[PDB]
């Protein structure tokens, strides 16, 4: 969204995110985001 | 007067009871509940 606030375009953004894929959310260990991930991991599609 | 000694107790007992609450209280501490055993998590490891 920031990005977004520099008055960037889509290429500009899409090349900023496509060299922070390393930079994911990895934050499993938190509870924050540990029930998220088991009720994503329940939907009954893919 | 023959002073009296500390009162009775079975150490077995509380030997092995003392250990169980240890190993629930670090087992219990690494999901970083919002609710410990006490008021905070000070209450529940200290008098442990």
């Amino acid at each position: 969204k920031t990005r977004y606030a520099l008055k960037d375009t889509d290429e500009e953004v899409r090349e900023f995110l496509q060299n922070n894929l390393h930079l994911q959310g990895k934050v499993e260990g938190s509870p924050s985001l540990r029930w998220q991930m088991a009720l994503y991991r329940g939907l009954p599609g893919r | 007067a023959p002073a009296r000694l500390s009162p009775a107790i079975p150490l077995e007992a509380l030997r092995d009871k003392a250990l169980r609450m240890l190993g629930e209280a670090v087992r219990d501490g690494g999901q970083h509940a919002r609710d410990p055993v006490g008021g905070s998590v000070e209450f529940q490891f200290v008098p442990v």
